[PDB]
Parts: C-alpha cells; sequence; structure tokens
C-alpha cells in the first residue's frame, strides 16, 4: 500500500530562484537499491537504523549523483520501498517512518547509522508518516515523500529534510538467522539550480 | 468479523454509542493555546554606558519545565507573530531609584548590532549618555519610567521578521557552509529578532519577559515528551489537585 | 469636550490572558507565502488520527507464551494518569489540560510468527471493589474474543461511563471523577506453535488513539515534576 | 455616565513608532502649491532607474591590457556588503534595511578607443568551496561572452538563488543567508590595438542598478561605524 | 489622535454593585447541558406556590378543647416580624428585603378526628388602641365563620390596608408603616366529640403563603443577630 507523507509531490519550481531550473526526468534521476543492514535477535526494541536521504549514499546514486554534484541547490521528493527478508517462522515487527528534520544523530550528520531511540520516541514515532512492518503479515513498506523544508529548496550537502527511520518495536524471535533490511530509493520531481565550476 | 454485539462470537465487539460534543474542541486549537502571555525568560538590564550585547528572542529549543516550552516543540516548523510584556521587579530597595528610565529597543531579524554610548544629554554640569542603538528611530524604542510606576512595565506587538517562510524548530543540517558543531541544528534567523534593555537601574533589579504568539501556525506534528516519570506497573500517577479527597 | 471616564479598581494590573492585543510598533510587514505540507490546526485531530504504543513494563507490548491461562496478561486502570499510557501521544497531550471526555481506542497487533496462534479475551471492567484476578471472573463484563489467525490486529474501544460530563486528567487517590475502571487482556488459550523450540512466545503490541468522541478542555500550567 | 476604563500596564510609555499622530496645536495652515519637478515617492524606484559605478580598487573600472588571459580581472562576492559595491547607490540605500531580495544588474562599458578590441567572459559562480582561479574553470557556470566591437556596453544580471526568501544586507562570517556566490569577469582575449605603443590598455567601467525584482525590507538604525 | 478624557473624582473607587462586568481571562468555555428539573427564577413564585407552618408557641398549630369560648385561641400581629410567622418561608425570605406589599394567605387545617367537630370565627382586626379580648368584640370586624365538618380546611386572606404603598419588613416600636393590625381565631363553639374521654382536643394546623398581590423590594444586608 502506498503512504504519502504529508502530501503528494509537485513539480513546481522554487519560488526563490531567478536562475534557470533544470527538471531531471525519470531516466536521469533513476532509482537506486541498497541493503540497509541486518536485523539480529540480539538487538532490542528502540533500536533504529537511521537513514537520512541521502547524504552518505549520494556517491552511490549514479546518474542523479552526477547531476546533483554539479549544482548548488536541489528540490526533490523520494519514493522509497523498505523490505525485509524473513521466513514465516520469524516473529517481530518494525515501524518504518519518514521524518522531516530528524535530529538526534550526535552530529554524525547525514550519515546512515544505528542508534537507540528514547522510549517516548519509539512509542510515538507513529505520529510521523509511517507504516508498520509486522513479520506475520507483510514484508514491505512503501512511502512517497514530497519536498519539504524551511525554504523552497536546499543544498543537499548541508541539509537532508527527510530521513527514514526503521525501528524495532517487537524483537526478532524464531529461526536463528538474521533478517536483512533492504531499501530502494528513487529521487522524484528533482529540480536543480546554478551550475558549479569545473573541477580543476 | 460479525461486528456488533452480544453474541460473543470471535472478532465481535459490543455496541458503543458515541457521546455528544459539549466543548467543541475549542481548547485544543493551536492558535488559541498560543495567544496568551507566557512567562518565558527573565533578564538583566544593561547599563546605559559601555558596549552591551542584544538578547535574541528565541523560545524554540527550550527544556524549561513550563507549558510553552513543550508545545513549541510539538511541530517541525512554526510561524506566528509576537507580543511582549516586559516588567521589572526590584531586587533591592525600591527607594534606590528616583527616576529609573528604561530604554527598550527591538531589532528585526537581521539587524546590525554593535553599540557603544554615543548620544549625550546635557544639563547643569552633569551629563547622561545613551547607546547608539537605544535612540528612537528606524526600529521601535520604548521608554518607560520605574518610579511611582503603577506597573513597572511596557508592552507592544511586533511581526514575524524572519526571512524564512517558516521557522524550523528542528533542522537536520547546518546553517553555515563550514560544518561546525555549533551550526548544527541551526539555520540563521530562525527567530523573532532581538531586544536591548538599557538603564541606570541595571543593578537594583531585573525584568520578566513574556511572549504571546498571535496568528500561530504549526506544521508536521512531532512526539510530545512525557513531563512526569513513569509510575509503577499497573498503577496510576497520583497528583495534588483542586478535586482531591480531603 | 473631554470625556468623563472612571478608572476601574483593577486598573493598572497585568492579567496574562486578556482577550486583546498590544499596540503594534513595526507595521506593514508582508510575510512570504508559506506553502509547506502538514499544517495542523487542532491537537485533538492529530491525537485521533494517530496511534502511539503503550508502555507495558517499559516495552510497547505484552507476551503470550505456551504456558498462560487464567491471570491477566495486561491490566491498566482507565485514567490518563495510568502507567501503561505513559509514553503515549494522547496521555502526553493531556497533561496540558485539566479535564477529558470520551473514549480511547486500543488496538492490539499480534506480531508472533505466521506459524503461531493464540486467542485473547479483552474486557472493560467498571469501577469495583477490586479488579478480577481470573478470566472466568471478568468475562461477566463487556468483552470481546480475539482469535488471532482470523485478524492479526484487533481494535477495542474503552468507553466513557460516568455520572460526570468530564473526568480528571490528573488522577489521585480514587474519587468518583478520577478513575473509570480497568482494561484487561487475558489469554483464552496459550500460544500454540508449529515447533515450541522455535516459537515459544509471541508479542502483542498495544497502541492507543483518541476515540471519535474524545475531547480535552481547560488548559493548565505544569506543576512540580514527579 | 462616566465610562469604565482600565489602564493597560504599558500605560505611560513612549514607543517611538506608534501608528498614530500627536495632538495638533497650530491649525488651519494652507501650504503654497509646490510645483517643482522630480518628486520621488519610493527609494526603490530611483535605485532601479539609476546606475552608480562600482569601486574596483578605488577606481570605477577594471583594465584589460595586451597581456591578460587566465586570471579574473574583476571579482566580487555577491553580497551588498561587498567592497566593490561600496560607493554605489544601491549598496548605500541598503544600509537602511536589514534584508534584500532580487537581482542586481551590472553593465560594463568599454571605454577603450575605437581602434581597440577585446573579448570578455563574465560568469556568475554560485557558493562553493573556493572560487575559480582561471576561466576554463568558471566557464562551466552561468556565463556570457562579451565581444566588444559588437556592442561597447554589456548588461549582465546576477540572479537571486537561495533557499531563503530574503538574504541579509549586513554580511559577516559566511552563513547560508549572507553570501550568494561571486561575480567574475575574465579576458577571453587580451586587448588588441592598431598600435600597442599608442593604446596598450583599455578600461571597462562597471555600473550597478537594482534589478526588476529587487526589493528591500525592514528599516534599521545605524550601528557603530566600522 | 489621543482622545481628551477627564477623570471623574470618584475615580479609582470600588462600588460593589456596579451594573457592569469585569474583564474575562478564561474565554471560550462551553458548559454542559443542564437538564435537571425544578429550576426557579424568582423567589416570589416559590413563596406564592408554597406554604409553611406557623410557629404558635413552638408548635405548628393551635388547639381547641371541649372547654373554650370567648378568648382568642390564636393571635398574631400583622407584621412579617411577628413571632408566629417565625419559622415560615415567607417570613424568612423577607429578611432579605426592606419592604413588602400585598396580602398573606393563611390556611387552617383541622386535624381533629372525624368523630370531632368545632366552629371557628377568624377575624382581621385593623390597627387600634388595643386588640379585642373576646369574640363578641372582634366580630364587628372583617371575619369568617369556619364550620369544620363542612370543609376541614379553610383559607383566609389577611388584606393589605395602609396609606403607604409598602410597609416595613423589619418592625419596631409601632409606627404607621410597621404594623397593619392583628389576625385572631376564636372558638365559636368548643370541641364536641363522640366520647370526650377518647377525643378531648383537636389541633388546627396554620399555614401561610404569599398572597397573589404580595411582593418584596429593596434587598438588604443582614444586621447583627438578635
Amino acid at each position: 500500500g502506498t503512504t504519502y507523507c504529508y502530501s503528494k509531490p509537485d513539480g513546481r519550481p522554487p519560488s526563490t530562484v531567478s536562475d534557470p531550473v533544470t527538471r531531471l526526468g525519470p531516466t536521469l534521476s533513476r532509482h537506486y537499491t541498497f541493503k540497509v543492514g541486518e536485523w539480529p535477535h540480539s538487538q532490542s526494541h528502540g533500536h533504529a537504523w537511521i537513514c537520512p536521504l541521502p547524504s552518505d549514499k549520494l556517491k552511490k546514486m549514479g546518474s542523479f549523483h552526477e547531476v546533483v554534484k554539479a549544482h548548488h541547490l536541489v528540490k526533490n521528493g523520494w519514493d522509497v520501498v523498505v523490505q525485509v527478508n524473513a521466513s514465516f517462522a520469524h516473529s517481530g515487527a518494525l515501524c518504518v517512518a519518514a521524518v522531516p528534520e530528524y535530529e538526534h544523530t550526535h552530529e554524525k550528520a547525514l550519515k546512515w547509522s544505528e542508534l537507540e531511540e528514547p522510549a517516548y520516541t519509539y512509542q510515538q514515532l507513529s505520529v510521523f508518516p509511517h507504516q508498520l512492518l509486522n513479520l506475520r503479515t507483510n514484508s514491505s513498506v512503501h512511502l512517497v515523500m514530497p519536498y519539504i523544508g524551511p525554504g523552497p529548496t536546499t543544498n543537499l550537502t548541508l541539509h537532508n529534510p527527510w530521513t527514514i527511520v526503521i525501528l524495532i518495536l517487537s524483537e526478532l524471535t524464531g529461526p536463528g538467522q538474521t533478517v536483512p533490511v533492504t531499501m530502494s530509493v528513487a529521487p522524484i520531481d528533482a529540480m536543480v539550480n546554478g551550475p558549479l565550476p569545473n573541477p580543476e | 468479523v460479525t461486528n456488533v454485539g452480544e453474541d460473543g462470537e470471535p472478532g465481535e465487539t459490543e455496541p458503543r454509542h458515541a457521546l455528544s460534543p459539549v466543548d467543541m474542541h475549542v481548547h485544543t486549537d493551536v492558535s488559541f493555546l498560543l495567544d496568551r502571555f507566557f512567562d518565558v525568560e527573565t533578564l538583566e538590564l544593561s547599563n546605559l554606558t559601555g558596549s552591551p550585547a542584544t538578547h535574541v528572542l528565541d523560545p524554540f529549543g527550550s527544556t524549561a519545565q513550563l507549558a510553552w516550552a513543550r508545545l513549541l516543540n510539538t511541530c517541525t516548523y512554526f510561524f506566528s507573530d509576537l507580543e511582549l510584556s516586559i516588567q521589572f521587579k526590584f531586587t533591592t530597595t525600591p527607594s534606590s531609584v528616583g527616576e529609573g528610565f528604561v530604554w527598550v529597543k527591538w531589532f528585526p531579524v537581521g539587524a546590525p548590532t554593535k553599540t557603544t554610548d554615543a548620544w549625550q544629554l546635557e544639563g547643569g554640569g552633569n551629563s547622561v549618555r545613551i547607546q547608539q542603538l537605544a535612540v528612537a528611530g528606524m526600529s521601535p524604542t520604548v521608554v518607560f519610567k520605574i518610579a511611582g510606576s503603577r506597573s513597572q512595565a511596557c508592552g507592544f506587538s511586533v511581526p514575524y521578521t524572519s526571512m524564512w517562510r517558516v521557522v524550523p524548530v528542528f533542522y537536520n543540517g547546518w546553517g553555515a557552509p563550514t560544518k561546525e558543531k555549533a551550526t548544527y541544528n541551526w539555520l540563521p534567523g530562525a527567530h523573532f529578532g532581538s531586544i536591548l534593555l538599557t538603564s541606570d537601574a541595571h543593578d537594583k533589579g531585573g525584568c520578566y519577559l513574556r511572549y504571546r504568539f498571535p496568528r500561530a501556525n504549526m506544521y508536521c506534528p512531532r512526539p510530545i515528551p512525557p513531563a512526569f516519570t513513569r509510575p509503577a506497573d499497573k498503577t496510576r500517577h497520583k497528583f495534588p489537585t483542586n478535586i482531591n479527597k480531603q | 469636550a473631554p470625556i468623563r471616564v472612571v478608572s476601574v479598581p483593577e486598573s493598572d494590573s497585568f492579567m496574562s490572558s486578556v482577550p486583546d492585543n498590544s499596540t503594534p510598533l513595526y507595521p506593514k510587514v508582508v510575510v512570504p507565502p508559506r506553502q509547506v505540507p502538514g499544517r495542523f490546526t487542532n491537537f485533538i485531530d492529530v491525537a485521533k488520527q494517530t496511534y502511539s504504543f503503550c508502555s507495558i513494563s517499559g516495552k510497547p507490548y505484552f507476551e503470550v507464551t505456551n504456558t498462560s491461562g487464567d491471570e491477566p496478561l495486561f491490566q491498566m486502570d482507565v485514567s490518563l494518569s495510568a502507567a501503561e499510557l505513559h509514553g503515549t501521544y494522547v496521555a502526553s497531550l493531556s497533561s496540558f489540560f485539566a479535564q477529558y471526555r470520551g473514549s480511547l481506542n486500543f488496538n492490539f497487533i499480534f506480531t508472533g510468527a505466521a506459524a503461531t496462534k493464540a486467542k485473547f479475551l479483552v474486557a472493560f471492567v467498571p469501577p469495583h471493589s477490586a479488579a478480577p484476578k481470573t478470566r472466568d471472573e471478568a468475562m461477566a463484563c463487556i468483552h470481546a474474543v480475539w482469535d488471532v489467525g482470523l485478524n492479526s490486529a484487533f481494535s477495542f474501544n474503552v468507553p466513557y461511563s460516568s455520572p460526570a460530563d468530564f473526568m480528571a486528567v490528573y488522577s489521585a487517590e480514587a474519587t468518583v471523577v478520577n478513575v473509570s475502571g480497568w482494561l484487561q487482556v487475558y489469554a483464552l488459550t496459550a500460544l500454540t506453535s508449529t515447533d515450541i523450540a522455535v516459537n515459544s512466545k509471541g508479542r502483542v503490541l498495544v497502541a492507543v488513539s483518541a476515540g471519535p468522541d474524545f475531547s480535552l478542555r481547560h488548559p493548565v500550567d505544569l506543576p512540580d515534576k514527579q
């Protein structure tokens, strides 16, 4: 099922740039596929894989990466599908949310990491656009998020509006092996501004 | 499954008749809750002389065990206007002050801030000097006397002056190209401006700053932190109250 | 020509919440258009359209094992001051107000494996001498039978039953407007599994939402922490 | 009959910019007709319909000589606090305000003799690690090729590119709303002349105007000189 | 623009009953529907639609015995300050006001057995030197003959007769607006019974109601007890 975070994406150009805006078509900002990590039996509720979008993986976003890299500002949404590979004998559940302006990260800024959420946060993470990933019912979460930020566009080098939080609510039990967490990310309605110099 | 009541079948639930309205959810309205004076901050007056620093009006990242602190932390982006009430409470003998004018200057988001005493008033030998930026002019200067004052205060409304269309209460990124631990959840200008309280009192007392946020708009709800500790399993917290068994 | 005016005694006082504005000193500022998604205007809406997980012994769930029966697996007294409602959005939002009205919606999500099954009996017990200790006792009350393996999730509404139109948010020693009873969950059957060595227990996550008739009134200031 | 009135606490205070007038004591003065040409009602109009010369090293122009190439002839960071914008009308008008929005229009006027010719490449470089040092580097950016001898004057618009709706007039250590990048001018070719002994160099005057979308808000008081 | 205003001398004073409200500090509270029966809006209505028993020597009634005749059985001066009107609703309500106007309705209820009978003469005696001592004296006045055994209850209206439009609630040494006369009840015949050993006396309960034209004005504060 598709969950829209706050609203559907738009292709409107930034109100605050009087310079040419380049609309990256789908064949240019393609789609990228990552393995987020492995969910083990030892990890406990509250543990979360924090995936700011993108910033530590921008370098692995091929085409999109090349274009973004050469320009100063970017406005764009994302289409993400988080999956899990578990058997029908595995028990457990995650909550995967899309958080605007997520922060905690002890300035390991814009790096995909793992942390232990503080209770009132894991209890209430459902207050942000999300989907539960119960191991007895489903294996995927699909979230589509619009561009969001204090201004009409940003510099992805200094700001990551959206960050995906995959959080353990019910620990993994059942067969001894781990459950790999997987994620596909596709930039959506990307618009780019002001070309930067040649890299000499 | 089966849905409604009294057969006790698996998945079946009994009938519930929802209650009628009464209060109309008026009190849980965001802008209603914020349009009132809150005692946020308390601050010291600067002497008329010297090179004072301005105090930035930023009630956003608070930890204060007060209702405005958590409430302002319930959303990701915020927009509202502002009203202030500045009061002045003696911390010494009220008879120390025979006149006690207090100059208040408010500065919009982005205003230049270096001041040094520069405006001289002259009278019968002795003279008085006030700051370059305390003088009445382009931005609002308010002058109130504390001495016989029936309320030793002042108050006025000011608008949202930031350059951002919305103030980020939380920001996953840096407000400056140099990524210093400092500029982290930052973004310049995510506030209401700054004030400068200046007076021959300065010692003798302090202020009391209250903010009122008319026209508040909140965006993207966030988790609300607890306020009290967790009671024991299967119990209830028990607080002193108006009601309580005598 | 000068107008005869009489100064009220409460004259030069402060009064923090006056329904009126102060004088403006920095006019004519047109503010930039704030597009931005997800604006909310009333906290009750986000409380109703959203769920939080309870705090059962510090975890967001209770467990059923292959050894269970009788005793209650989950028990919480119906009061926003209850412990298991601690980390929730609805409980936390409530501390800003003095009184509440309406129902709470609880939904249990069984996260035990697909090879696992169990049945629960969830009861709403009204105020009474002392809370039932076994399910045969509680089953006389309003209850529902949840057979997992029919639906993995189950919603139960704790009703509002009281002679008063609103009850207190801040509870204390039991009064007639303090507590509304108890919510309990029992195991109708213990957890069964395809192999007890692989799956011996299953966890039921419990989440709360404000009911459709839920409301909060009287904003209040925060008291000393406790 | 006397009206019940309550005196607000901010009562006898001053408040300098109140949106209201004082009481008149010298009525009925009819003022003589003031014909007089050139009345202006808004400073932004004179800023847009007028140009000033920049201050490049204290002179209102940069020079090209018969020996030039690579290096930038003119470089200024896009901020109203920039040095080369110093003596200008737009920069000076700006100090009365806290924030600005919009573009700046620069026009270069080649004043080298008619027997002289050169070509310039003018680039707008967005915020970056460090500013290009040669033209082959900058030419990847927004740029225009000005061949004198086609038009002796050339207008270039420095755009407004920022996530914020307004930027700061008063700059400081680089922030996200302080600086918008750099404006540079390179010599695509060195000055050629009919006789290098007579004309060895030519000067390009550089003037600035407020762009069509330029605006200033938030009047501010002057701080200590610096 | 500032409005010329002149502060009245009674300026900062209190004045307890001003016809105006104070400033509200806790707006927008919608109050729950209050169904509840028996709302009353005016005390005079409950005084008129209700009766209380008098206090004749501390009991709510006077007695007739088989030995009676001449002398008055009940006598009370027409003043709300009268003793026999002591425990009544009308008398007690009156202490909140300075003046009254109108009639009082008294109804006597004979509670002697069915085997018992007697006749009463009830008279309203206007202000006079000194109150009649026997019934042949009083019978010259406004009076009614009550034969029990015709009706067991009898209503008598004490009229309002005075040159003043209102009389005083709080009486004192006799004045022209203090007292309105006396109400007396005599036995026209002594109690007769079927057996004097079984029924030798019968009691007449006396109750008071505000008459249809009764009214109270001028609310007053309670003075020192007496």
